[PDB]
């Protein structure tokens, strides 16, 4: 996260860390949506251009963290995966369209003051909050600059940008399964997710029922916090039927 | 940079 | 898990459940043309 600050303890109790077993490293961010399911970005698990194709056996999920490198004994839980589901039409060849994956944990995790799931939006909450100008929050342990790394979880609140502005900032083809967020060069405010934050959550707090909803998944951006550029996120509500389907099917 | 995590989580 | 989440979803033990606010959520609600 660039130009974001340290998170508070228990601020994003749904933040998950995808950890690789050997080498032991942070792979991506993810979020806890139930006691057995985690949602992340599919490019964190499968990205052929760079020979990335992880299986159940190569990842570990760490929930309840704050600190990036320490094993927070008695606070965090580490779960193993049972199955990984990548959206059938995830497009890695061209623009990372439908960059979403679900991971089923081996065993349910117990919630605590540090582990609690986020809500997935329903048509009406999506419709009322995903508006240009409304701010959302992104969290992660990713890089602090494009070109070090934080010791603690970082948070940044970014405004959602109008789609034409998003499209006119890149040469990549934007689809309706993506949205972009960030400040204009012109708003003398900065912030963006960056490398290491892919897969994590973009959430908004409903002013109707005070709950936090995960509207997006950190997907991509060109550089980190470059002026004139924005971060793109997968549109969770547009892929919600796929989500509902693998959950009640599996 | 990452501290060691308990062996029971590798197996 | 599904629509609107899970049931007790989105309410943080250390914040909403105790009626405590984190330091920047205000920024968010204020951008939804102000909330409350
Ligand atoms: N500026 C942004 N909004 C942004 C957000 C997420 C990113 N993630 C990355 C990223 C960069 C290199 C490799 C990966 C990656 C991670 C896992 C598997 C394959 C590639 C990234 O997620 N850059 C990113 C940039
Ligand atoms: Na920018």
């Amino acid at each position: 996260i660039v130009e974001g600050s340290d998170a508070e303890i228990g601020m994003s109790p749904w933040q998950v860390m995808l950890f690789r077993k050997s080498p032991q490293e942070l792979l991506c961010g993810a979020s806890l949506i139930s006691d057995r399911w985690v949602l992340t970005a599919a490019h964190c698990l499968l990205y052929p251009p760079w020979d990335k194709n992880f299986t159940e056996n190569d990842l570990l999920v760490r929930i309840g963290k704050h600190s990036r490198t320490r094993y927070e004994r008695n606070i965090e839980k580490i779960s193993m995966l049972e199955k990984i589901y990548i959206h059938p039409r995830y497009n890695w060849r061209e623009n990372l369209d439908r960059d979403i994956a679900l991971m089923k944990l081996k065993k349910p995790v117990a919630f605590s003051d540090y582990i609690h799931p986020v809500c997935l939006p329903d048509r009406e909450t999506a419709a009322s909050l995903l508006q240009a100008g409304y701010k959302g929050r992104v969290t992660g342990w990713g890089n602090l600059k494009e070109t070090g790394q934080p010791s603690v979880l970082q948070v940044v609140n970014l405004p959602i940008v109008e789609r034409p502005v998003c499209k006119d900032s890149t040469r990549i083809r934007i689809t309706d399964n993506m949205f972009c967020a960030g400040y204009k060069p012109d708003e003398g405010k900065r912030g963006d997710a960056c490398e290491g934050d892919s897969g994590g959550p973009f959430v908004m707090k409903s002013p109707f029922n005070n709950r936090w909803y995960q509207m997006g998944i950190v997907s991509w951006g060109e550089g980190c916090d470059r002026d004139g550029k924005y971060g793109f996120y997968t549109h969770v509500f547009r892929l919600k039927k796929w989500i509902q389907k693998v959950i009640d099917q599996f | 940079d990452f501290e060691e995590i308990p062996e029971e989580y590798l197996q | 898990t599904f629509g609107s989440g899970e049931a007790d979803c989105g309410l943080r033990p250390l914040f909403e459940k105790k009626s405590l606010e984190d330091k920047t959520e205000r920024e968010l609600l204020e951008s939804y043309i102000d909330g409350r």
